[PDB]
């Protein structure tokens, strides 16, 4: 199970990923859902991580690559 | 900017659900030790019912030893993916976020069900050439100045 | 790759003394790395001009940006070709390296021309290196290798994970 | 031209058939991650009833730090592998060596597989010869240096001495 | 699985290898016996086509003239 | 330990006295900028009437690129200079060598100065011996490299083979 | 002499017998490909009922990029690993360090495994202690200084003469 | 930041006007070949009648081999030279230091000239301060290395331990 | 499966480790023993190892570190 | 041989100025006959050419900083 | 001190030739009093010795090739 | 235009000595007019100072060791 670049978030990330995995395998891919049923764990995780990501010098470049649509 | 393109094809003897789930879970694993961390930046289902994810990886590695005299221990990589559960198809895009001045490595991969067939194309883009030009320009300058001094002086000396 | 430099100097003396100085400029204390000069050929052509070709041997260090295996002190042969036109009192000189030419070709043109009350000397140098293409090739191999390696790692990793899944 | 030798022996607690078949199928495997491909170039049964095979492997790896750093970096090596199997006697002889980068190094390996009924085991004997020309390269660099240093010093002596001798008057 | 140095050849290689292996274990080592000529033909035509473009072919042909097991 | 030899000759269009006196006063001079100091350690006239001198020189300079990159750079060398002058025969012998950095190299130079009345000139013969031993260091690294690569490969074989044999017996 | 300390902790969701046993059999494993051999040097039960083992490991590896570029490259290191197990309190103490290459660096690692009945889990606390140029710089500065004193004395005297 | 000190003294058998004038004209000269140019940035006489000058020099040279490989090579460095002349006391003070490559090293040189009527000679005392941070650079690179490696080793310990624990439970 | 630095010792080593693993899991950790039930296998293994190890240029540093007490 | 300015166009101007300053340094200032600048024409020319060249160079800040420093 | 030839044996010969040339260059060629070679003997000796030595040096191919160039 | 001692304090002394030696070398020794030390005073000052400096130096052992050698013998 994967580590987050910010260790403080790793545990939460594990919870979000676990939930997402079940929703993906059982519901989304089986055509039974088009929503994000993982809102609690996602919120926790994404907050912790974004706290870390402001400290890192990477947010500008990442944002620029997010305004890009490589597809 | 030099550009090199490579392409690759793979066949998975198993189902799309397992391949795409594996893709979302491919780290950590013993054959990709340079992966330090992977994080999910954003994920939602879009207008057409496709899953759109963006993730952030950090891998470690050395700049190639011969580029040193012209580095950094870690590189960030963005991975962007679309999954279409209807057609059983997936498209992925990875590239490095930093050190882009030196090189940019872009990889597109599309997974499609037939067994699951994967098409990859990587575009390496370099500027390693442009880096040498700076050091050489400097060397050239300094050398030229040195020699201009020696020519003038030597000539004056002998003319005396 | 090609780089160009220019310079001008004015010698407060007559063309004869300057050109004579040039033929006898070695040795001098500002030019310590010069080992020898040899006159290969000399004559006055149909139009009355003196044409000389000389051979120099210098000692020196190869540049830091070259492969660190070729770094160190070496000796280079240099050719120097000159024309003197005594009528106009003008001189053209040209040097370029004979060896280590794969690494660089460094050419220097210098013209002396009289101004009726000083000799005006114009210097031009053109530097050229094939280092760029060598680096580029080494990159091609690096890219090929990195690509191939990554394909194996993908294939193995995906297999390991898909299995550990099922 | 420098040469180094290594030898090693391994014992497989199994029969020659299983060992030799493994050898013909030893890649890919998780402990040899740098092997990129193996291909069979030729395979034949000879006059004496033995199987004669020639194979080509491609390996990736980093050139050693002791090489001229102009050649340093990561690359790919082609390796040829030649084998003979004798089914009667239950024995196998193999040979590998790199086809390219031979300027930097040549690394050869001979190996004999044999059955030993006493231990009920297949015994594999390996003999490796590494040989490089790096040594000659250093010696040559040192020589040019010595020649140049000597020339410089002869100039400095003639010039300097002549200068001081002139200063006397 | 096993790769050819030329991806187009890999399936061919598998077939060939598959065939050879059986023949090797069941007939050749048991003294009961070239039953792989078809698969070998396909595989080797592909490989040699691929080798002509390769810059190792001189060195490989040369090394194929050597006999390392003689004297 | 490598040994390289070089020899050279020069002819000074002048008399032994001027050449030899010049020899004791050759520094400073514009073609030898790296000489930092010279000191006379001992000087005496011997039983047979020849002058025996020992001097100490210090030079600054760059170590050669071919030495270990941990030693590359600029340093200072002490040099001993030993000479005999024979006023009767008009002849001189000199000998120099580095006192320090001998781990890296030893450079020896014997030189004989001689008067030749035929040419009315002084002939100086120099013979230099370079010796190193740097080589043994390099070779050592290569040995280690090879040892390690070999051990790794043994591991890789033993594991790899075992693996495949296992995968085959499950059949 | 530079000294660095690091700490890390992990929780194994399993029983002390399993974690500690795995520790005695932790090689080979796919994440430790550079480990070449392991040997048990000595094993005994002490006065207080604990198992004391000393083992010798050999690993291959690349020396760190920051060393003198001649010792850089790939080598092999011997490592001593010493352990105490307390079956009563269900605890384990381990210590590893390099036996050779110590001139270059010393890397010591303590790791303690302890069973936690609360979590039904084994808690592992790891602590690491990691422990010439200046000479080269000194020599450089003396040389540059001596050269420069020469150049100033000489140059100045030269100009002073020419102004006379 | 490493700090090294050197001192030196010279005695000029001549007068202050000649010494100071020479200092203002000391370039070019055959013993200082790496000096490429000198410029006067400012010159004026202060409240106390002392002459105040600031000059700018350009030198060529190689950076020391012990710097990181990206900075290695030949460069040009700028040097500031600041001087005060006191014509009353016949004294001069000068100060030079490099303006760039200051990350790598700083080299400061203070020099005082004073006239001595006793010896009828001008006395120059020089003190040079070398101050660097190359040591701090090594210590930093090492620290970062240590953190990263520690991360890898703890990761492998955990991954491996987990692997083996899982495999030893299938039994 | 792991190897000894002396290949001749690897089998003996395996035998010993096997025995010790059983004793450790079944007897020692369970308090049913605080004695050495692996006398023979340990003897063979350690005779071989000490024979091989003494030839090694490693024996001094190892002995030095065995007089040491890290706890 | 006379020293070069880092900007060749200024060399001649620099020479004039230095020449003039030299005469003043030896004959007046050191002998107590002057504490003024008798070389302002040549100086103005020189300094204008130089400061023009100095702007292209990335050094004016650093030069200023060590000029704000008083090493005495 | 005068220039060395790459072949020390030729240095003496070289010195003579060069000396001769200097004179002719200054006094005859440039003043329009001559356009001929009054240095034929010294030149012949020098260039014979030199070519003899040049055969031994491995640079003769490159020099020959570069003499076919016309840089003006 | 005069060479330095490795010890700055000795240079002036060295110079005196060298000057003296030179005159003696050219005018007396080379002409067969002398085989004794007519420079003992200067030699005294200079060598006392030099050996004083040499004591502190890390080269005194290597130098002493090299002085026991006779490179012109056989």
């Amino acid at each position: 199970m994967s580590a987050s670049f910010a260790p403080e978030c790793t545990d939460l990330k594990t919870k979000y990923d676990s939930c997402f995995n079940e929703w993906y395998s059982e519901k989304f891919l089986k055509g039974k859902s088009v929503e994000n049923e993982c809102s609690k764990q996602w919120y926790a995780y994404t907050t912790c991580v974004n706290a870390a990501l402001v400290k890192q010098g990477i947010k500008p470049a990442l944002d620029e690559a997010r305004e890009e649509a490589p597809f | 900017p030099m550009v090199l393109l490579h392409k690759s094809t793979h066949i998975f003897p198993t189902d799309f659900a397992s391949v795409s789930r594996a893709f979302f879970n491919r780290y950590p694993n013993p054959y990709s030790p340079h992966v330090l961390s992977i994080d999910t930046i954003s994920r939602n289902v879009d207008q057409e019912g496709n899953l759109r994810t963006t993730r952030l990886l950090k891998k470690s590695g050395k700049l190639p030893t011969w580029v040193k005299p012209f580095g950094i221990t870690e590189t960030w990589i963005i991975e962007v993916s679309v999954v279409n559960p209807a057609n059983s198809t997936m498209k992925t895009y990875t590239r490095n976020l930093d050190h882009t001045g030196i090189m940019k490595v872009e990889e597109y991969t599309t997974y499609q069900f037939d067994s699951t067939i994967a098409d990859s194309r990587v575009k390496f883009s370099s500027g390693f050439n442009m880096g040498i030009k700076s050091k050489v320009e400097d060397w050239s300058r300094t050398k030229f100045d040195e020699n201009v001094k020696k020519s003038r002086m030597g000539m004056a000396f002998v003319i005396q």
